[PDB]
This record gives C-alpha cells, sequence and structure tokens, in this order.
C-alpha cells in the first residue's frame, strides 16, 4: 500500500 | 407526547451543535418513556458524535430490539461500527438496513462510502446513484459521488457537475448547514475564495462544538522562556509520524533543531506502525508523546499545556487522523499550520499558516483565516537527500553510439564498480560516467530483458530496479538506503528508447478536462513523444484514454504503469525527460520526488495554495523558466523542452545540479530558517502584540 494525503 | 417534545427539542439542540443539551434531553425522554426506539437511536447518534462508541452501540441495539425493522438504527449503527474499524460489522448493518427498506437513501449512501474507503470505486459510484435516484436532493451523496468521479477521471457532464457543486455549497452556506464539500477537496472545484474559506471555517466549527461539552477554562500561557531555560518549546502534532508523505518530507527536522534554543515535542495522533520513520522521529525529537493513547481531547490538551508549549504546530489540517479539537482548546499561545494541509483552516484557533511569497502572495491574504508567515525560500521541504542518497549520482549504459535517461545505474558503491571496469568514459555536464556496450553492458541488459532479480559483476551486487521488494523491502519503502547498485531502464516500463517521455506521477484526481487538453496539444506538437501516467487508480485509465482519443490522440501516445514502491517511484523518474505538472492541484510531495531525479517540471500556478506549490518549489530551485503564466506558455515551454534538445540538456543539467546547490532539499538550512521564523512569531507575542503578517 502507498499512503497518500486524504481528507 | 411529553416524551416526543423532549426528543424533538433534543433533535434541534443537536442540529444547533448543542450536544450536551441534546444528550440530556434524550435521556429525559427515555426516563419518561423507556421503550422509545427513536430516542435510543438519536441518543446513540449523539453519543457516537462524542466518541462514546460502546454506549452508542448499546442504545442502537435497544432501539432495534424495540423495533426490529428500524432501518435507520441499523444504518447509523453501521457507522458506529465503521468508526470502530469493524468494516464487516458495518457492512452487515448497512446491508441489513437496505434489505429492510431498499428505498432508504441514506443507507445506500453509507454503503457507498465504505465501498469507496475499501477501494471499490465502481460499486461506490453505483450506490451513490441509487441514493440520488431515491432522493434527488441529497447534498452529501451528490458531492461524495462527485469526488469518486474525480478520482477515476469521469468527466461526464463536467461543467454542469461543477456548477451543481457550487450551488449546493452556496445554498448550504446560506442556510448555515455543514457544507457537503470537504474542505480538502474544495480546491478541485471552481468555488469562490470566500466559499473555500467558509467551508473550512464551518468544519473548524464542528471541533469547537465538540469541546464545549468539556467546559474547560481557557489555558494560561507562558509570557517568556524562563522556565524552559531560554528554549522555545515547539510542539509538532501529527497523525503521520510513520510511513506517510509527511514523514517522507520532514522526518529529519525534529533532530536538526538547535537544542540550545529549542525544545522539541512531537505529539503523535497515530499508534506506532513499526516503520523506521516513526523510529527516527521518536529517537531524535527531544520528547515524543503518543496521544493516540489519550483519546479524550480534554486530557490530551492538558498534557500539551503542562509540557509548556509556546508554538503548537498543526500538521494535519482537515486530513485523515486529525484531532483539531486539540487546537480548538488553545493549549498554547501560538498555533500554526505547517506542511501537511495545503489550504486554510478557516478557523479562529489557528494563528498562522507557514508558507511563502510564491505559494501565498501577500495580495491573497484574503483567502486565509490565518496570518501569512513566510519562510524565505519555499515552505516545502523533502527528506530526499537522506532517504535516497543513492540517486545523487548516476551512470548510464551507451546502448548504441548518448542519452542520460535510457539505461541508468545508481548506487552508494557505484564509483567503485565503475572503477573496476576497463573502458568507462566521463561526460561533463559535475559528470556522468558512460559504460560502453561491452560484455559487461550486455550481461546487465540481459538481466533486465529476462526479468531476472539480480546478478554479480566483479563482485558487485547489481539489482533489477523492478525487484527491490524481493531484495530488501525496507529499501523499497525508503526506510533503508539500498545497499546494492540498481539498474533502471525505459524498457522495464515499455517506454520508447527514441522519443521524448513526458511524465506525471500524481493521483489521477488532480487531472481535469482543461489539463488533459493541454497535454494532448503538447503531444500533437511533438510527434513521437509519450505521456507517462500511473494507474492511480487503474480504473481511471480507460477514461483518460477515451478523452484523449476524442482529442485526436492515438492510444499508444499515453503509457500507464503501476504505482511503485516509494524508492522505485523516485528512481524511475530519472527515465523521463520532462514532468508536466497538474495545474488544478500540483504535485506537492510528488513534485519534490520528480525534481530529486533531475527531471524538469513545467507548471502553471493558479489561484489556490494547492495550485502554486510546484511554482514555489521551482522558484527555490532557481528554474523560473519552467513556470508558465498561462496555458499557451505552459504548452510552449513543454514543446520547447521536447524539441530543442540542447535546451533540454541545459535545463536538465540545471535541475540536476540545483537539487543539491539550491536550498530545496537542504533540511538543515530549512530547519534554521524555520527557527528564525519561530522566534519572530515568539517576539511579536512576548512583546504583547498579536498575530500579524510576517514578511
Ligand atoms: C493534495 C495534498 O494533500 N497534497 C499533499 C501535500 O500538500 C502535503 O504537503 C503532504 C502532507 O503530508 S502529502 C501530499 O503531496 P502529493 O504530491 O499530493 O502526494 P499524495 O498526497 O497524493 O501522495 C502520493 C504519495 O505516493 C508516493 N508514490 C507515488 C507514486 C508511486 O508510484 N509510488 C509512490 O510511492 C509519493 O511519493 C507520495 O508519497
Amino acid at each position: 500500500v502507498t499512503p497518500v494525503s486524504t481528507a | 407526547t411529553h416524551a416526543d417534545s423532549l426528543n424533538n427539542l433534543a433533535n434541534i439542540k443537536r442540529e444547533q451543535g448543542n450536544i450536551e443539551e441534546a444528550v440530556r434531553l434524550y435521556r429525559k425522554a427515555l426516563e419518561v418513556f423507556p421503550e422509545f426506539a427513536a430516542a435510543h437511536s438519536n441518543l446513540a447518534s449523539v453519543l457516537q458524535q462524542q466518541g462514546k462508541l460502546q454506549e452508542a452501540l448499546m442504545h442502537y441495539k435497544e432501539a432495534i430490539r424495540i423495533s426490529p425493522t428500524f432501518a435507520d438504527a441499523y444504518s447509523n449503527m453501521g457507522n458506529t461500527l465503521k468508526e470502530m474499524q469493524d468494516v464487516q460489522g458495518a457492512l452487515q448493518c448497512y446491508t441489513r438496513a437496505i434489505q429492510i427498506n431498499p428505498a432508504f437513501a441514506d443507507a445506500h449512501s453509507n454503503l457507498a462510502s465504505i465501498h469507496k474507503d475499501s477501494g471499490n470505486i465502481p460499486e461506490a459510484i453505483a450506490s451513490y446513484r441509487t441514493a440520488l435516484k431515491l432522493k434527488p436532493d441529497f447534498p452529501d451523496a451528490y458531492c461524495n459521488l462527485a469526488h469518486c468521479l474525480q478520482i477515476v477521471c469521469d468527466w461526464t457532464d463536467y461543467d454542469e457537475r461543477m456548477k451543481k457543486l457550487v450551488s449546493i455549497v452556496a445554498d448550504q452556506l446560506e442556510k448555515n448547514r455543514l457544507p457537503s464539500v470537504h474542505p480538502h477537496h474544495s480546491m478541485l472545484y471552481p468555488l469562490s475564495h470566500g466559499f473555500r474559506k467558509a467551508i473550512a471555517e464551518r468544519h473548524g466549527n464542528l471541533c469547537l462544538d465538540k469541546i464545549n461539552v468539556l467546559h474547560k477554562p481557557p489555558y494560561e500561557h507562558p509570557k517568556d522562556l524562563k522556565l524552559s531555560d531560554g528554549r522555545l518549546r515547539v510542539g509538532y502534532v501529527s497523525s503521520d509520524f510513520g510511513n506517510h508523505p509527511t514523514s517522507h518530507l520532514m522526518q529529519s527536522i525534529p533532530g536538526m533543531h538547535n537544542p540550545d534554543k529549542f525544545e522539541v515535542f512531537c505529539y503523535a495522533l497515530s499508534p506506532d506502525d513499526g516503520t523506521n520513520f516513526r523510529v527516527k522521529v521518536m529517537a531524535e525529537a527531544n520528547h515524543f508523546i503518543d496521544l493516540s493513547q489519550i483519546p479524550c481531547n480534554g486530557k490530551a490538551a492538558d498534557r500539551i499545556h503542562q509540557d509548556g508549549i509556546h508554538i503548537l504546530v498543526n500538521m494535519n489540517g482537515y486530513t485523515k487522523g486529525a484531532r483539531n479539537e486539540l487546537f480548538a482548546l488553545r493549549p498554547a499561545p501560538i498555533q500554526a499550520m505547517w506542511l501537511g494541509y495545503p489550504g486554510t483552516s478557516g478557523a479562529l484557533f489557528m494563528d498562522y499558516i507557514i508558507t511563502d511569497q510564491e505559494t501565498s502572495p501577500a495580495e491573497v491574504a484574503e483567502q486565509y483565516s490565518e496570518k501569512l508567515a513566510y519562510m524565505p525560500h519555499t515552505f516545502f521541504i523533502g527528506d530526499h537527500a537522506n532517504m535516497f542518497p543513492h540517486l545523487k549520482k548516476k551512470a548510464v549504459i551507451d546502448f548504441k553510439s548518448i542519452y542520460d535517461n535510457r539505461i541508468v545505474l545508481n548506487g552508494i558503491d557505484l564509483k567503485a564498480f565503475l572503477d573496476s571496469l576497463p573502458d568507462v568514459k566521463i561526460v561533463k555536464m559535475l559528470n556522468m560516467p558512460v559504460i560502453p556496450m561491452n560484455t559487461i553492458a550486455e550481461a546487465v541488459i540481459e538481466m533486465i530483458n529476462r526479468g531476472q532479480i539480480q546478478i554479480t559483476i566483479n563482485g558487485f551486487s547489481i539489482s533489477n530496479g523492478l525487484a527491490t521488494t524481493q531484495i530488501n523491502n525496507k529499501a523499497a519503502t525508503g526506510e533503508e538506503v539500498p545497499r546494492t547498485i540498481i539498474v533502471t531502464t525505459r524498457s522495464q516500463y515499455g517506454l520508447p528508447e527514441d522519443a521524448i517521455v513526458y511524465c506525471n506521477f500524481n493521483q489521477l484526481y488532480k487531472i481535469d478536462p482543461s489539463t488533459l487538453q493541454m497535454w494532448a496539444n503538447i503531444l500533437k506538437r511533438v510527434p513521437n513523444s509519450v505521456l507517462w501516467l500511473l494507474r492511480f487508480p487503474a480504473v481511471g485509465e480507460p477514461n483518460i484514454q477515451q478523452y484523449a482519443q476524442n482529442m485526436g490522440l492515438p492510444q499508444n501516445r499515453i503509457i500507464f504503469s503501476p504505482v511503485a514502491p516509494k524508492e522505485e517511484h523516485v528512481r524511475r523518474g530519472q527515465l523521463a525527460d520532462v514532468c508536466l505538472d497538474t495545474p488544478l492541484c500540483n504535485g506537492h510531495t510528488t513534485g519534490m520526488d520528480v525534481l530529486w531525479a533531475g527531471t524538469p517540471m513545467v507548471t502553471m500556478p493558479g489561484e489556490t495554495l494547492a495550485s502554486r506549490v510546484a511554482a514555489s518549489q521551482l522558484t527555490c530551485l532557481g528554474c523560473l523558466e519552467l513556470i508558465a503564466k498561462n496555458r499557451q506558455e505552459y504548452e510552449d515551454i513543454a514543446v520547447k523542452l521536447g524539441t530543442d534538445l540542447e535546451y533540454l540538456k541545459k535545463v536538465r543539467g540545471k535541475v540536476w545540479k540545483q537539487r543539491i546547490s539550491s536550498p530545496l532539499f537542504n533540511t538543515k538550512q530549512y530547519t534554521m530558517e524555520l527557527e528564525r521564523l519561530y522566534l519572530q512569531m515568539w517576539e511579536h507575542y512576548a512583546a504583547g502584540n498579536k498575530p500579524d503578517h510576517m514578511i
């Protein structure tokens, strides 16, 4: 999994 | 009817944000009438809002025991279970509520959102459409649907969707209701600045409402640094001390702080994920506190206050994992937004936003609730020099008669390997070693062609760049520096050996119709060339390919690769010629990534913080020629880099060198400038004044 900025 | 009026009052006190009063009224309703299913359910919902998830669950069940077919109770219970990480329980509840009443729009909407969260966008879209079919006036579902369509680049009826989103927000703001557009997404839509700010403000407000139940008196704040031995106590608050972009950007900062003048506290809102990112911040911060262990925001805020923090730094904004309740309680005299959230909080409880002249020009101070606090170069930073030092230098293999980006080698021990080789030539750019096409060069190309994991040459470990997780999975994630020499090639990704590669490695949601039209224009002007995009997510690919086919581009002009592990993603950008930035929302982390590989990035800054970050990066880098003031300019710049090959070589050489010689990736310099800014913020307030722009 690739973590990202999310709401 | 006595019980009803209590309940109805409670419902309205809740609509108002008067949570404590709502709770009391529901309890009184149940004392008056214990078998009142609706009151149990409503009470459950407000207990849930306050984090009392077990108690809520108990009332939802009592409500269902009283009324077995209360679909609404199941639907809301499902949300409680989802909040508790019990996805299976949540699905069981939602699907039970839909079985009970298939026309229940809210349940369909809740189901859609767990589909979305789980990575099933097509099913999420389908359930949001069912919801909107059942109830066409349903703002939350319309806007959530809009975001799903954005993610997959579904631009069916785009312009009408956009103004539909604007009117929905206008109406909700008119009526003082919570806007269905999440603040974080507000940059993607053509809303006014007042609307963007307002959306953020109203979301900030939910935090203020939640903390008033606690009734805390204001906190009293240090006026000097006497009890901290002359040290400014700075508190970094984040849910992203772990494997997350934030840590990939700033993990070195805490430990570079000057302990003679600063005392650093990191407050984590996440539990330890076991990664080296978390290990490093824990090790290097003067103090590390795991607030994920202290879920009551009252007790957590007290801790911050006793620690004596002068400047509390909000690294989440409105992102997943935030606990802005902590900042609502103002446990410190200066509270600042930094790095993690590319927008305004719209909230009173934040004093500054750390940014820069290029990112947030003084003229646009209107757009932010916070005062502007300018770093001198860019507010952006990246840990690339520490994480990927094996990319500081590169060599190539001259497959024919010379390219910098067809077959690339990188490694901490690359110099020693090259020195073991008979006929290496050195091209001055400082320099790029070239391995000629000999038996050695052939063995390497054969490992790649055959998809083999690694080989040995002259005792050196030579690794296939596609196989890093098999060789050292901590090196793939960026947690360790690779200890082998890695080979990276255009052939590995089906990229053409003999044409220009334009790339963009952002999530597909940042792309919009105008943007893809620019890219298509650029590609038509540069025959041969390709655009290199990611399956981020894969189901976006045929949408992009279709809209491009309709713009007159044959299919082979756009090449998709999978999302890669962190190190490979950064390394493989060396294969591109040029990066075409997304004007709607730029590469932020992604921009730093591409620049570290030496890849020039063409951008067009816009009217939101998020659309101007790349231009700030490039300014700090010293490559103003890559910043477009309009679409024609963006296309011209980009076509120039793909046709004027000596200019391309010049501009690449400049990025390649300036990634080291400029401030952009210099974490020590950044930290020291950040420290000046922190002291300015401190004087101004110690001198009794209050927040004002700093430039
Ligand atoms: C819009 C937005 O929120 N922006 C945020 C910034 O404003 C904040 O400063 C940052 C705050 O921590 S993060 C964020 O920066 P962004 O450019 O938007 O990237 P995003 O959040 O989608 O992540 C993509 C990741 O996938 C990694 N990535 C990407 C491709 C790949 O193949 N592999 C891979 O590991 C990349 O290395 C990335 O790590």
